[PDB]
């Protein structure tokens, strides 16, 4: 037991999903059909991989998971691709007509219509396990569905299942990649009527995955493809320790303790490497001390700040791979004498770190090189409320002409959920500042 | 008075407890399936007070088992010694601790608290003069520290009369799994000032810097400071275990030891050190045990002053010479023992050693330095609290600020009470 349940909601997510799960299928020598020749136990069992995969009696390994999204498009490329054979038919849900980059639409007018049917799908899950840990929820900050439908979502699972835990993988926006001109609206609107909802959230840049893959995969123009398999890598470092075994393994909720100083203070920055083409990577072992010292290196980060002009309050290192306590503790030493690593006068100093020996895998025909040894991060900083302030910036910019705002009020709004979202959102500002503070 | 019941709770708690019945049935020829294969009497002549006697002549432990999660048991199960263990006496629920006191203490392990004091029960009403108890956990953690606290005030209203003692292993961020460590150490010292005659404090700071320093082991895993315990929780149990002539029990130590009831907090010694060929002078394990490198509490006694010592000798050796060389260091170093408690160290001897060693020596001190462990976790604890840092993980499950505000003084006093004496 101690099961987990995936719910990617919108294009993003369910893009996301694809990759996500398609790694987590290879890293568990599970096939496209869902059958799992080194699973001697059919039917069921209590192994690590049973977190995220439930057992039919044919022996068919399928995803604790469901798909959402209010068109057809994109949830129809599972349902004839690939991993189709994979899921239940009904763990892939659609409508006819999406939430056109509009939160309004998604939280309450095409939203309204499934809402039921989701919370009913993820229930049907929910009895399957013995011994729910929480949810998983993928979704863009941009998207009509990804922000309006996955707020609704939060809230209605809140009631069905109290206070059971529910981490957030959000899809930061970028003008590199498509972006809309209303997405800092939907974002500042569904980030302030999730924050009360979420017990964590992993923010992931788009710009900052888009940096990342065209300096060191040399991609010219990355694509969604280029940009999920990535993404689905740190995906897989941190629910790494909920699906495998190992010694010297802690589990992600530990990782959490640390992370969470207050429950509004739940967004860490993620941090992975290596990332490199096979090219670069031939002749080339990078050693723990060498991929440790990357995590450091702000051009790694899933989101764009800078941790050395603000404060830490939290360091976890997730290391899998040919990895042992020895390095990791040299590598830190290294670290703390060279680099630029201050934490607020309220925390303790160190650095939590865990390490799976499994090692990570890439797909097949990816611009990831197969590496020995890898690590992502989780660092609990104060510079991730600058993500919070480019953000709050675009969103007044606008917001001061009311530009667009009759979209939204059109579909049931008010202009007061745009001032009271807006405000939690300068009092989020006002909390990552005030937590920095030095103690009298 | 014979009999001892043992419990050990969460993971720190059922990983040293293991080692601990591992390192004594050894020493008493009981095997991994529970038989006697042994040669002398004086192995099975004091076996009564850890062991209970079974169809077909099978020595099974007088231990329960305690976690609110199933992978430490399970790995016990699977582990050595494992089958040794009587499987009723393994009780455990599912969802975990969280390393949350209040998760242990208040919610989750007030669940599983009642079907825990049933298998106690069921342990001593078949014991024909029940002592006391003794419990292996950690303060650092959920279940050791929250819900070991909680049994034993559990235990404490039911057999009100009893000893109890505790192997409380003192977090450190040197070996820390979680920041709210100082949190939970210190809810947990406030029960046990209350509700425990005598507590070990093992101190994780200490077995790190014996590990690294004075063993060479340059990355200790828990493994090695968990050998570290079960040598000296063999040599703290020596006395009940062997005969004998000068024999002993629970309540005649914890009266000797304890001038005070709530100064009751031991620091912990063994020597030689090990992980040897040369077997050790009398008068050097007499400089060993007495020296602040063998110490399992990380205090200088230096910094504070002796109220009461103990002393056990394992071997074949000079009794004369044990005498000479105890009351050298007593002497030569009378400033740091109090002159208003006279005749305060008291030294045995116990002919059967360890296995490994030809002659060891365990050492237990009732110190008013350790007041530094107390203090060092009272700083700890208020860098966080002044900020209520951490706290929302506490206030979900129901506890209050005031409830840590209590805590935090009572310690504070705790540290006033022992620097009293320290002075006087
Ligand atoms: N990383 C990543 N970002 C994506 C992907 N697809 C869309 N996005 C981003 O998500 C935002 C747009 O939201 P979508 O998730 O496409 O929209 P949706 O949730 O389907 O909502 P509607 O289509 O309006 O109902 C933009 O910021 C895009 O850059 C993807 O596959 N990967
Ligand atoms: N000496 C020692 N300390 C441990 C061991 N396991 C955990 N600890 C310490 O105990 C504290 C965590 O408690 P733990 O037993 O994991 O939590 P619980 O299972 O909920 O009681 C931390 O201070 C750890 O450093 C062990 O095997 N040996
Ligand atoms: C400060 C003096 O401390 C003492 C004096 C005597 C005793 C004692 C009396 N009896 C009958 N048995 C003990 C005794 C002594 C021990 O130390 C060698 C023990 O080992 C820890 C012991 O084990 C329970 C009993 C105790 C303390
Ligand atoms: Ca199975
Ligand atoms: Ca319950
Ligand atoms: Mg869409
Ligand atoms: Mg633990």
């Amino acid at each position: 037991m101690r099961e987990c349940i995936s719910i990617h909601v919108g294009q993003a997510g369910v893009q996301i999903g694809n990759a996500c799960w398609e790694l987590y299928c290879l890293e568990h020598g599970i096939q496209p059909d869902g059958q799992m020749p080194s699973d001697k136990t059919i039917g069921g069992g209590d192994d690590s991989f049973n977190t995220f995969f439930s057992e039919t009696g044919a022996g068919k390994h399928v995803p604790r998971a469901v798909f959402v999204d209010l068109e057809p498009t994109v949830i129809d490329e599972v349902r004839t691709g690939t991993y189709r054979q994979l899921f239940h038919p009904e763990q892939l849900i659609t409508g006819k007509e999406d939430a056109a980059n509009n939160y309004a639409r998604g939280h309450y007018t095409i939203g309204k219509e499934i809402i039921d049917l989701v919370l009913d799908r993820i229930r049907k899950l929910a009895d399957q396990c013995t011994g729910l840990q929480g949810f998983l929820v993928f979704h863009s900050f941009g998207g009509g569905t990804g922000s309006g439908f996955t707020s609704l979502l939060m809230e209605r699972l809140s009631v069905d299942y109290g206070k059971k835990s529910k981490l957030e993988f959000s899809i930061y926006p970028a003008p590199q990649v498509s972006t809309a001109v209303v997405e800092p609206y939907n974002s500042i609107l569904t980030t302030h009527t999730t924050l009360e909802h979420s017990d964590c959230a992993f923010m992931v840049d788009n710009e900052a995955i888009y940096d990342i893959c065209r300096r060191n995969l040399d991609i010219e123009r990355p694509t969604y493809t280029n940009l999920n398999r990535l993404i689905s890598q740190i995906v897989s470092s941190i629910t790494a320790s909920l699906r495998f075994d190992g010694a010297l393994n802690v589990d992600l909720t530990e990782f959490q303790t640390n992370l969470v100083p207050y429950p509004r203070i739940h967004f860490p920055l993620a941090t992975y490497a290596p990332v490199i083409s096979a090219e670069k990577a031939y002749h080339e072992q990078l050693s723990v001390a060498e991929i440790t010292n990357a995590c450091f290196e702000p051009a790694n980060q899933m989101v764009k700040c800078d941790p050395r002009h603000g404060k830490y309050m939290a360091c976890c290192l997730l290391y899998r791979g040919d990895v042992v306590p020895k390095d990791v503790n040299a590598a830190i030493a290294t670290i703390k004498t060279k680099r630029s690593i201050q934490f607020v006068d309220w925390c303790p100093t160190g650095f939590k770190v865990g390490i799976n020996y499994q090692p990570p895998t890439v797909v097949p025909g990816g611009d990831l090189a197969k590496v020995q040894r890898a690590v992502c991060m989780l660092s609990n900083t104060t510079a991730i409320a600058e993500a919070w302030a480019r953000l709050d910036h675009k969103f007044d910019l606008m917001y001061a002409k009311r530009a667009f705002v009759h979209w939204y009020v059109g579909e049931g709004m008010e202009e007061g959920e745009f001032s009271e979202a807006r405000e939690d959102m300068a009092a989020l500002e006002k909390d990552y500042e005030e937590v920095g503070v030095d103690s009298v | 008075m014979r009999e001892i019941v043992h419990i050990q709770a969460g993971q720190c708690g059922n990983q040293i407890g293991a080692k601990f019945w591992e390192v004594i049935s050894d020493e008493h020829g009981i095997d991994p399936t529970g038989s006697y294969h042994g040669d002398s009497d004086l192995q099975l002549e004091r076996i009564n007070v850890y062991y209970n006697e079974a169809t077909g002549n099978k020595y099974v432990p007088r231990a329960i088992l305690v976690d609110l999660e199933p992978g430490t048991m399970d790995s016990v199960r699977s582990g050595p010694f494992g089958q040794i263990f009587r499987p009723d006496n393994f009780v455990f629920g599912q969802s975990g601790a969280g390393n949350n006191w209040a998760k242990g203490h208040y919610t989750e392990g007030a669940e599983l608290v009642d079907s825990v004091l049933d298998v106690v029960r069921k342990e001593s009403e078949s014991c024909d003069c029940l002592q006391g108890f003794q419990l292996t956990h950690s303060l650092g953690g959920g279940t050791g520290s929250g819900m070991g606290t909680l049994l034993i005030s559990k235990i404490r209203e039911e057999y009100p009369d009893r000893i109890m003692n505790t192997f409380s292993v003192v977090p450190s961020p040197k070996v820390s799994d979680t920041v709210v460590e100082p949190y939970n150490a210190t809810l947990s010292v406030h029960q046990l000032v209350e509700n425990t005659d005598e507590t070990y404090c093992i101190d994780n700071e200490a077995l790190y810097d014996i590990c690294f320093r004075t063993l060479k082991l340059t990355t200790p895993t828990y493994g090695d400071l968990n050998h570290l315990v079960s040598a000296t929780m063999s040599g703290v149990t020596t006395c009940l275990r062997f005969p004998g002539q000068l024999n002993a029990d629970l309540r005649k130590l914890a009266v000797n030891m304890v001038p005070f009831p709530r100064l009751h907090f031991f620091m912990p010694g063994f020597a030689p050190l090990t992980s040897q060929y040369r077997a050790l002078t009398v008068p050097e394990l007499t400089q060993q045990m007495f020296d602040a490198k063998n110490m399992m509490a990380a205090c200088d006694p230096r910094h504070g002053r002796y109220l009461t010592v103990a002393a056990v000798f394992r071997g074949r050796m000079s009794m004369k010479e044990v005498d000479e060389q105890m009351l050298n260091v007593q002497n030569k170093n009378s400033s740091y023992f109090v002159e208003w408690i006279p005749n305060n160290v008291k030294t045995a001897v116990c002919d059967i050693p360890p296995r490994g060693l030809k002659m060891s020596a365990t050492f237990i001190g009732n110190s008013t330095a350790i007041q530094e462990l107390f203090k060092r976790i009272s700083e700890q604890f208020t860098a966080m609290f002044r900020r209520k840092a951490f706290l929302h993980w506490y206030t979900g499950e129901g506890m209050d600020e005031m409830e840590f505000t209590e805590a935090e003084s009572n310690m504070n006093d705790l540290v006033s009470e022992y620097q009293q004496y320290q002075d006087a």
